[PDB]
């Protein structure tokens, strides 16, 4: 009935309107993976781009969202840009009223409380991405939040995402000085997992260190994937 | 096409104002008679009696209704307050006619959205002008329709009243007298007792419960 | 059948990309009278069969004046025609008393254009339903726009729109070489237009009552012809 | 299956599937439109369309949005319109704002911002265009194609509409025989359109960054080739 | 939600988004010959009383 | 004129004071008592608002108000018409029904809190109370040795009323 | 039209002042032509009181 | 026709409100009774079980003023609502006459918002029947219940509830008004001993209340157990 | 468009549909359970987590309302957690801010009722899939444990528990509840019902308890105020979680 | 692009002004019965002499939101306003609630005000047009 | 909503009819206060406590009107509570002192508190001014109140960087006694908090502290009465 047309309970008890935007975040067949080290946290996404047309220099799911933040999105890229301009002004907001650089988990603490609004209006559909932020935060270090359409939210170790998440997590349970020997190892461990010995094009790397997030350019995952092909 | 205020049927009715009379045709009987002089108005073991249906909106005009009883009360508590605004902005009490004409416009607003139900009350207003003394009597109607009647009956059984009084009554040998008009409106209630009576001059009584006119009128 | 599934609102394309809700608006030009348009480089000129509802009824105005310079023709949704002439005079208004400059044709156009526009895509309205045909002259000469209630515009040398439009059309079709080079002597455009709009006519005639005529130009502001001032070009 | 009967007469409704079966149905809509092309060159970016009363020097299916920026839509008319004044007006105040004309990527993502909005309530349906765009930029030039449901990638080429695949595949050969100059992409649309004529270019050499009808003298001898 | 993005969308200056001063001034038809109890101008300050008295 | 005129408060071992000049001036709310001076219509209004709050809030809490709570809501209310304040000086007295404590405090027009552990003037003619109280008062008298103390100061600030008020009874009293 | 000989056929009023030289006769939902009425008289006042 | 609580059916008739007094029938009977020199009221407490805080639990009977209390039967979250509401009325009503609130008039009120509730779409009736027992002096003591629908009537005993056809058969036998509060007070136990669907009438499956002589007095369970043997519960 | 319908409305039985499947929500969701003492109150629940490699220590399930007063929940997370915001807000805005101390526990349980029961007559949300154990300590009402359901219904009760395990714990406590239990006897009980309520691996890791008691000085942050007061609301540590569980 | 409220004065004054309580007898004047502010004595003439901080206290948070507003669109253009302002006036027009005074749980969230008080939440702040009726007509505009 | 404006016009019409230092020093702060006040030339009240809490390590202590430096005070300490509790972090300085700032400039100086911060926070011991108007300064040394020039006078003669704990406790009370001696608005005795970054908070309340009952019956009673409650 409206159950299935709005986010209402069903006789279940069951929100079938965000179980439904779950499924919508494996609609693009990308999976990333998200790993800490000491002093630094590293965010692994495939870039599938098999259309000779497409122009790979554009096809970004990791965005940039604070000097500090980033956050890797899965799910289609219009609600993932959405989220991003959203998340992005919700942390300069943050930096403007309270004086000091928002934490990753207060902006993903955030951004589930919008997810929740999203999950509980009636005219309001849930936005369909899953949001992974990583950050070096001044107090906690390194840390890992992942946000779910249905505004659920938690910290991680690690991550991975999409399809094939199941595989990475558990070559990452089969595993649990410089932020380069952390990309090697994230890279080394998704090419273990998925059986896909990576083009230079068929990865983006983002990098959070101490001072700044920043992402890989080819060039850089170019000399990773040799740094690998060394061992 | 029945379930919105806003659609017309395809032969023109506006059913859900149609089903807001027949929520008023379920409600308690009332009935209203114009005399000469005056107008008169009628209709569990353990209630508790101190705390009649016939509700003066001024000292000089009276509002009945027959429907939902909440509804009502909304409607005469809204009559009440324009009869006090008008009597203040204006230094003349209301018109008897103005003030059916502010209920039917009410009644009418509640049924301009369909985010709002209409009230489900007829209302049955009886009074004088101030200084004046042509008896005046008027139905409003969900719809916000008002009309003036010499005679009129809303409710349970307002068929067979209204059946009795159109042959009972005589539009140009009206009741000339006051026992008279309550006689005719107890007879007519006697065929399905309160009786208020009107009188020019701000005089309204509740008829004190007097079964004489009953016992007269069985032994008739 | 299918079709009444996906035709409740302007909001819902059908799993054929149609949005039939727009068609409906589209198909409501078909209903209206025919009008023709046409115009040379110095003028240009509206025809226009009126209708009335019964032999006891005036015939409805068919034709409209933004200004001195430009004017307009109605065919389709009587309200909505109101609403866009009434739109497009406060624009004509507006735009002379802030800039105290006559507001270009194609401008207009453009504007009601951009108005139609917004109906087509919220629920809660509905497209105008009315074809407008504009004609003006201005700094660049004369005009003739066909506005749809889609939400399109096109500048033309002539057209027809209402019911048996296409007859129209098509006569025009045949003689635009023609009509085009009648500059200055805007008598022969006219008569060009009534003859144009002598084709596409059932059942009846061109008559002082029924015809309406329209003119402007470079010498000649905005002119509407109408009952006894017809019967010259009968 | 591609109808969805259940969950698609309401925008915003995801399907169990997650898919949101009115933005595919828009999508459908723009199979409809004019078969559109868009071509980049190393210096730049080359449009061209496949396309009596109508007055000829105003019937123009290329849209300017700016003389930085152009656009060329398919599907809806009104919709189209709307979305090109929308970017028109997002243009005009980012130059009235920086003092620079509108970088492509920023124009993008005004553009794929206020499409994507329209996808998230029931109020309001999505635009019913694809619309490819481009030109000479700061850093180069870029092509992109936005299509109904927001989504945006960058474009070495792009075709739209209902003779969309074969363009595709003509203008992928083109590509894998040249991993172009102005003048042979100019060629090279109008014979893939081939495969009336308008046509459009921005390149720094050749239009001096700005855009500009393909016209006159350089459209007959495209035509020539095609 | 057009409604809302046009209002995101050199009116300002002359102040002709105001529709009580289209109306004043007639751009928005005849209504300021159309409403009962026609409306007054009152001067756009702290003390309008003070602004009057010194007419 | 029944504007104005001069309230004290005063505490004891085990016992609370509070007197007036004397309408009335002097409120209680259970055993929280409140004297304002000031504006007769500003101490109607503050006296009904005050019986409507607390008898709120002993709905609301099953439970008669305790002087400190009290004081803050006195405080809060009153800070609530910061932008034309009432004309007023209020003043609490009570007993903390738990401890026993004794308690006296009073207020500016926009409630900050003197909360003064000895005693509390306020209104017309309070730095002669002050000199007053100051002189006469001793820490810890007895309730009939602090009625004689309070009653007798304000006497000597210039037909008064005086409350002692214990844990468990409050005897009222009036002095020429 | 009388729905009943008790309705007083003097108070029906189906035809109405607008202004002095123009009259109006209702037919349908007597509500909405009170509502046209009232409108069309404002109109008409409003008129008189502007343009004299 | 019953989807939406502003619909009329083609009867004429609001399901959606026929439903939120179907509601009613749920609730653990409530019971009122007006006596010579003052009011009884009682109420089921259905909702039982060992582990809840019967001491605390004060879940039925809710005084809204001095001299005014009410029995709740229905939706505690909506009962609560309008008790504070009522509260507030109340206290606005002493703030500006100075003077208590006649029990009819804050009747009026409560009873004006729940119909409220049932004319605009966006909101449902309130699930809840109060019975308001108080006193004021120009009727004395008197006693009121409302419905879901914003009616209300004044009685001199009545039930509210699962089984008030029952309840107020047993009244209308055994009620003479005549009678004084502590034999109305037995009336009431007596009344509810014989209507609950429980084996027995144990003292925690019951709230009590008396308004008379003016006080107003909510038994603590000690004095309800004394009260129930003392009747022979 | 000025108006929604309710979302929320009576069946034909009486019954308010969106209420039973927000009831059915909360049967749907893990266990917790709390207990009053005599001298403190147990509040306790399984950090459920889809991974492993989740931060166990960011699952806050228990969270603290006021000094005195905190809360658990069974059901939609994201709902408990804006309920949460909300109840701090107006325990601050609505009583601090005016009488200058913290609510006691049975206002503060009445104000998220109120928040919680106002979902269900608007026309634009459901109801929260959520109820609520709140715990707390007033200094006139003492210790205080209440359930809070979707309806925005409440009750006081000795011991209880919402979710999955909810009858069986309900069960165990009632017949291991009595009313001499001390807060180490408590906290044993409540350990043990919830060792018999959760699936899989119990360690001190899975699950995370708070208790409400004694005030904790050194929990207050600061020294020389002598009658201001320590919060009584505690977290325990997994580690002394741990070795409760050697006990 | 305002940090003070600049637009704080009403430039036109009519008896009319004022809709929702106007008198019925004579649709040109208050209906001073129902505004229920003491009579007619609050006259709108006597809107003189207002305190300097009223009118920029009462509408400071109104020109930060529209500062706020602006500088999305300055920065992301006219597509982020527009969400912010849909998804701001759905919230406020679907939450309709008689009896509460309390400001909704999720217009909170979306304000970013779930961990801010101010004056206005620690103090929110009549025998006629009080009624739940009077705010049925007053929000759907009966 | 919010202060109420509603007496403005009345009030119009019927009229028509302290020292405070903050001490920074090697691993924290001080902030002290003399405790005497004043209505008028007359002390309304000894021993008053000036020294605020924002949070457990944020303390305040402010000058103007004492009413609004509480109430904006507390409001402070509930937003910065709040967020604490929001982002489960203990709160820093910097995030009080811009709520602060941004809430005094939001009255445009109508709310007269002028205020000394002083904290420890995650970054570090931290000693702020904030002025009624909304404008702040950072400082390592601070005084404030009719005292603060002789304060100052005393700071600046005996700061010195690296001050101890001890030494800057001195040094504060220093200031405080000369504020005492040489100004009239201060007086009684010496209020200390001493904010240490790796320790609690010690407050130190009165830090530095520097028969006339008549015979019973002397009144006359003119009557008596029972009053009950």
């Amino acid at each position: 009935g409206y159950d299935r047309h709005i986010t209402i309970f069903s006789p279940e008890g069951r929100l079938y309107q965000v179980e439904y935007a779950f499924k919508a975040t494996n609609q693009t067949n990308i999976n990333s993976l998200a790993v800490r080290g000491k002093d630094c946290t590293v965010v692994i996404s495939q870039k599938k781009v098999p259309d000779k047309l497409l122009d790979p220099t554009t096809v970004s799911y990791i965005f940039c969202i604070s000097r500090t933040i980033g956050m890797v999105v899965n799910g289609p890229i219009p609600d993932a840009r959405n989220a991003a301009l959203r998340a992005k002004a919700e942390a300069a907001e943050f930096r403007y009223k309270y004086g000091y650089d928002m934490p990753c988990d207060v902006l993903a603490k955030r951004m589930a409380n919008l997810s929740q609004i999203y999950t509980q209006r009636a005219y309001m559909r849930p936005l369909g991405v899953i949001l992974t932020f990583v950050s070096v935060d001044e107090e906690l270090g390194p840390s890992i939040y992942k946000t779910d359409p249905a505004g659920y939210y938690v910290g991680y170790k690690a991550t991975a995402t999409g399809p094939k998440q199941q595989e990475i997590t558990t070559n990452l349970e089969n595993h649990f000085e410089s932020w380069e020997k952390v990309v090697e190892f994230a890279i080394t461990h998704m090419i273990d997992a998925l059986g896909t010995e990576f083009s230079k094009n068929d990865l983006e790397v983002g990098v959070a260190t101490k001072d700044k997030f920043f992402t890989l350019s080819a060039e850089n995952i170019e000399e990773r994937l040799v740094a690998i092909a060394e061992q | 096409y029945d379930r919105a205020l806003s659609i017309f049927s395809p032969d023109g009715h506006i059913f859900q104002v149609e089903y807001a009379l027949e929520a008023v045709k379920r409600g308690t009987c009332a009935v209203g008679v114009k005399g000469k002089n005056c107008v008169v108005l009628g209709c569990l073991k353990l209630q508790d009696t101190r705390i009649s249906k016939v509700s003066k909106i001024d000292s000089h005009v009276v509002l009945s209704f027959s429907g939902l009883n909440a509804d009502s009360r909304i409607l005469i508590e809204k009559a009440r307050v324009e009869a006090q605004s008008h009597r203040l902005t204006l230094e003349d009490p209301v018109t008897v006619e103005y003030l059916t004409r502010y209920v039917a416009g009410v009644q009418q607003r509640y049924t301009q959205s369909g985010g709002v139900r209409p009230f489900g009350v007829s209302t049955l207003i009886a009074g004088f002008d101030p200084r004046d003394d042509e008896p005046k009597l008027y139905q409003t109607e969900p719809s916000g329709i008002y009309s003036s009647w010499s005679a009129q009956t809303i409710g349970r059984n307002s068929k067979t009243v209204r059946e009795f009084l159109e042959k009972n009554y005589d539009r140009k040998e009206p009741p000339a007298t006051v026992e008279e008009c309550v006689k005719l409106t107890v007879r007519s209630l006697l065929e399905v007792i309160e009786i208020t009576v009107v009188k020019p001059d701000s005089d309204i009584v509740a008829l004190s419960s007097e079964e004489i006119n009953q016992y007269v009128t069985q032994i008739e | 059948m299918f079709r009444n599934n996906y035709d409740g609102d302007t909001v819902t394309f059908s799993p054929t990309g149609r949005l039939f809700q727009v068609e409906y608006a589209l198909e409501a030009i078909k209903q209206g009278s025919v009008t023709v348009g046409l115009r040379s480089n110095t003028h240009a000129v509206l025809v226009a069969l009126k209708r009335n509802a019964d032999e006891l009824s005036s015939y409805q105005k068919k034709i409209i004046k933004c200004d001195e310079h430009m004017g307009l023709s109605l065919a389709g949704l009587a309200p909505d025609a109101r609403v866009l002439s009434n739109y497009l005079r406060q624009q004509c208004n507006y735009s002379s008393l802030v800039f105290n400059r006559k507001l270009a044709v194609e401008r207009a156009g453009h504007l009601l254009c951009d108005k139609a526009q917004k109906n087509t895509q919220s629920y809660g309205g509905r497209p105008y339903g009315v074809g407008l045909l504009i004609i003006g002259y201005d700094k660049s000469g004369a005009h003739l726009l066909e506005f749809q209630p889609s939400g399109n515009v096109t500048e033309l040398y002539g057209t027809a729109i209402g019911a048996r439009s296409q007859g129209a059309k098509t006569y025009l079709e045949r003689t635009l070489d023609t009509f085009i080079k009648i500059d200055g002597n805007p008598d022969e455009l006219i008569k060009a237009g009534v003859e144009a709009i002598s084709q596409s006519l059932r059942d009846e005639s061109l008559t002082v009552d029924n015809l309406s005529i329209a003119i402007v130009g470079k010498d000649t502001p905005f002119t509407i012809y109408d009952g006894e001032a017809v019967a010259k070009y009968i | 299956t591609s109808i969805g009967t259940g969950y698609d007469l309401s925008n915003s409704v995801f399907s169990p599937d997650g898919r949101n079966f009115q933005v595919e149905y828009a999508v459908k809509a723009v199979e409809n439109g004019t078969t559109s092309i868009g071509i980049k060159c190393n210096d730049g970016v080359v449009f061209a369309v496949e396309k009596k009363l109508l007055v000829p020097q105003k019937n123009v299916k290329i849209q300017v949005v700016d003389r930085h920026i152009g656009c060329v839509y398919s599907g809806l008319i009104p919709d189209g319109r709307h979305l090109v004044n929308r970017g028109r007006e997002e243009a005009a105040s980012f130059k009235k704002l920086y003092k620079t004309p509108i970088p492509i990527p920023a124009f993008a993502d005004r553009l794929g911002q206020y499409v994507q909005a329209h996808t998230l309530y029931n109020s309001v349906r999505p635009f019913g265009v694809s619309t490819i765009f481009g030109g000479v930029d700061k850093n180069g030039a870029h092509l992109y194609m936005l299509e109904p449901s927001g989504s945006y990638w960058g474009y070495k080429g792009a075709a739209t509409g209902k003779g969309r695949q074969s363009a595709k595949a003509e203008l992928e050969k083109l590509v894998d025989h040249h991993p172009l100059s102005a003048r042979e992409a100019v060629k090279q649309a109008a014979k893939i359109i081939y495969l009336e004529l308008e046509i459009s270019w921005c390149s720094l050499s050749e239009t001096n960054g700005l855009h500009k009808f393909v016209k006159g003298d350089l459209l007959q001898e495209a035509i020539d080739f095609a | 939600m057009q409604a809302i993005a046009d209002s995101f969308s050199l009116v300002k200056e002359l102040q002709y988004d105001n529709e009580q001063n289209l109306e004043s001034d007639f751009v928005t038809g005849a209504s300021q010959f159309q409403r009962l109890a026609p409306s007054l101008t009152v001067p756009p300050i702290a003390s309008p009383q003070q602004f009057l008295r010194a007419h | 004129s029944i504007n104005g005129g001069i309230v004290v408060a005063m505490t004891g071992k085990d016992c609370v004071a509070i007197a007036c000049d004397l309408f009335e001036k002097i409120f209680h709310y259970g055993h929280v008592f409140l004297g304002i001076t000031g504006l007769a219509t500003d101490v109607t209004t503050l006296n009904e608002m005050f019986r409507y709050k607390t008898n709120l809030y002993k709905l609301k809490e099953e439970r008669a108000i305790e002087p400190e709570t009290f004081t803050q809501l006195v405080s809060s209310s009153l800070y609530e018409r910061r932008f034309g304040p009432y004309f007023v000086g209020p003043v609490v007295a009570g007993i903390n029904s738990k401890s026993g404590k004794p308690f006296i405090a009073g207020f500016d027009l926009i409630g900050c809190i003197d909360e003064a552990k000895d005693f509390i003037v306020s209104g017309t003619a309070s730095d002669q109370l002050f000199g007053m109280c100051e002189s006469l008062y001793e820490p810890n008298l007895e309730p009939e040795d602090l009625f004689e103390t309070i009653s007798q100061a304000l006497l000597n600030a210039a037909g008064a009323v005086v409350y002692i008020i214990k844990k468990d009874e409050v005897v009222k009293r009036y002095l020429k | 039209r009388a729905t009943s000989p008790l309705l007083e056929s003097d108070s029906i009023e189906k035809i109405v002042e607008i202004d002095r030289h123009i009259g109006c006769a209702m037919s349908g939902l007597t509500a909405d032509a009170r509502s046209m009425i009232e409108h069309a008289r404002t109109a008409a006042v409003t008129h008189n009181l502007y343009y004299d | 026709y019953d989807s939406r609580t502003t619909i009329f059916s083609p009867e004429g008739r609001l399901y959606q409100v026929e439903y939120a007094l179907e509601s009613i029938s749920h609730a653990g009977t409530a019971i009122g009774i007006m006596a010579s020199d003052g009011i009884v009221l009682a109420a089921e407490r259905k909702v039982t079980s060992t582990l809840l805080e019967q001491d605390t639990s004060t879940e039925k009977l809710y005084k809204l003023n001095d001299k005014i209390a009410v029995a709740v039967a229905g939706l505690t979250a909506d009962a609560e609502i309008l008790i504070n509401t009522a509260r507030i009325h109340a206290q606005n009503y002493l703030k500006t006459y100075n003077e208590d609130i006649p029990v009819e008039i804050l009747v009026r009120r409560l009873s004006d918002i729940k119909q409220g509730y049932t004319q605009h779409g966006g909101l449902r009736p309130f699930g809840v029947s109060f019975i308001y027992a108080g006193y004021d002096d120009r009727y004395g003591y008197q006693l009121y219940t409302s419905n879901p629908s914003g009616n209300y009537t004044g009685w001199k005993a009545i039930s509210v509830g699962a089984n008030t056809s029952a309840a107020q058969t047993l009244l209308q036998m055994d009620y003479k008004d005549d009678m004084k509060v502590d034999d109305a007070i037995e009336l009431a136990l007596k009344t509810l001993s014989k209507t609950t669907d429980s084996s027995a009438l144990t003292y925690d499956r019951l709230e009590f209340a008396t308004i008379r002589k003016v006080y107003q007095k909510i038994f603590k369970p000690q004095e309800i157990k004394d009260i129930l043997v003392k009747t022979g519960i | 468009d000025r108006y929604s319908f309710s979302l929320t409305t009576f069946s034909p039985s009486g019954k308010l549909g969106q209420i039973d499947y927000a009831l059915t929500a909360v049967k749907q969701g893990v266990t917790s359970l709390g207990i009053k003492a005599t001298n403190g109150v147990v509040i306790a629940t399984e950090k459920k987590s889809s991974s492993p490699l989740a931060m166990s220590e960011t699952l806050s399930k228990v969270s603290l309302l006021t000094p005195d007063i905190g809360a658990v929940y069974s059901g939609m997370g994201p709902d408990y957690r804006v309920l949460v915001d909300k109840s701090r807000k107006v325990a601050h805005t609505s009583y601090k801010r005016i009488y200058g101390e913290y609510p006691p526990t049975k206002l503060l349980v009445s104000e998220v009722a109120k928040i919680m029961q106002e979902a269900t007559q608007s026309g634009g949300v459901r109801p929260f899939g959520v109820s609520l154990l709140i715990a707390g300590h007033d200094e006139f009402n003492g210790f205080s444990l209440y359930q809070v359901d979707p309806s925005g219904s409440y009750f006081p009760w000795k011991a209880t528990a919402i979710g999955k395990g909810s009858v069986a714990a309900k069960t165990f406590l009632e017949k291991r509840w009595n009313d001499e239990l001390e807060l180490e006897d408590a906290i044993h009980i409540a350990l043990l019902t919830l060792k018999e309520s959760v699936e899989g691996e119990f360690n001190g890791d899975t699950i995370e308890l708070a208790i409400i008691g004694d005030e904790n000085p050194d929990l207050l942050g600061y020294t020389g105020i002598p009658t201001d007061k320590g919060p009584r609301f505690r977290k325990l540590t997994s580690q002394e979680i741990n070795d409760r569980l050697e006990a | 692009m305002n940090i003070v409220p600049q637009d704080t004065f009403k430039s036109q004054v009519s008896t009319d002004q004022d809709k929702s309580v106007l008198s019925s007898a004579v649709p040109s004047l208050p209906d001073t019965l129902r505004q229920q502010e003491g009579g007619a004595v609050p006259l709108s003439t006597q809107l003189n002499d207002r305190h300097p901080l009223e009118s920029t206290l009462k509408n400071w948070e109104t020109t930060q939101r529209q500062r706020q507003m602006e500088q999305y669109r300055q920065i992301f253009g006219i597509a982020e306003p527009m969400k912010r302002t849909m998804e701001m006036e759905i919230v406020n027009r679907t939450d309709f609630n008689p009896l509460s005074t309390n400001g909704s749980i999720h217009r909170d969230i979306l304000l970013n005000k779930e961990c801010s008080i101010d004056w206005e939440d620690v103090y929110p702040g009549t025998m006629v047009g009080d009624d739940v009726h009077s705010k049925i007509e007053k929000q759907l505009g009966i | 909503a919010g202060l109420s404006f509603d007496n403005y016009q009345r009030n119009n019409f019927l009229a028509e009819n302290t020292t405070i230092v903050g001490v920074k020093f090697n691993n924290g702060v001080v902030i002290a206060a003399d405790t005497r006040s004043t209505q008028g030339p007359i002390v309304a009240d000894k021993n008053c406590a000036k020294l605020h809490r924002i949070s457990p390590k944020i303390w305040c202590a402010g000058a103007g009107t004492a009413a609004d430096t509480e109430a904006v005070t507390q409001l402070i300490g509930s937003n910065i509570e709040l967020h604490s509790l929001y982002t489960s972090r203990e709160p820093r300085v910097v995030s009080a002192l811009q709520m602060l700032k941004q809430h005094l400039f939001k009255y445009q100086g109508h709310i007269g508190a002028y205020l000394i911060v002083a904290g420890v926070d995650p970054t570090g011991s931290h000693l702020f001014s904030i002025h009624a108007h909304g404008s702040t300064d950072v400082g390592y040394y601070l005084s404030l109140g009719s005292g603060s020039l002789a304060a100052m006078a005393v700071l600046e003669s005996h700061w010195k960087q690296d001050l101890t704990k001890e030494e800057a406790i001195k040094l504060a009370s220093d200031a405080i006694q000369a504020g005492i001696w040489n100004d009239l608005g201060s007086g009684s005795n010496v209020d200390v908090c001493v904010m240490e970054i790796g320790k609690d908070a010690e407050y130190l309340r009165n830090y530095l502290t520097p028969s006339y009952k008549f015979p019973r019956g002397t009144t006359a009673v003119l009557k008596e009465s029972i009053v009950n409650i």
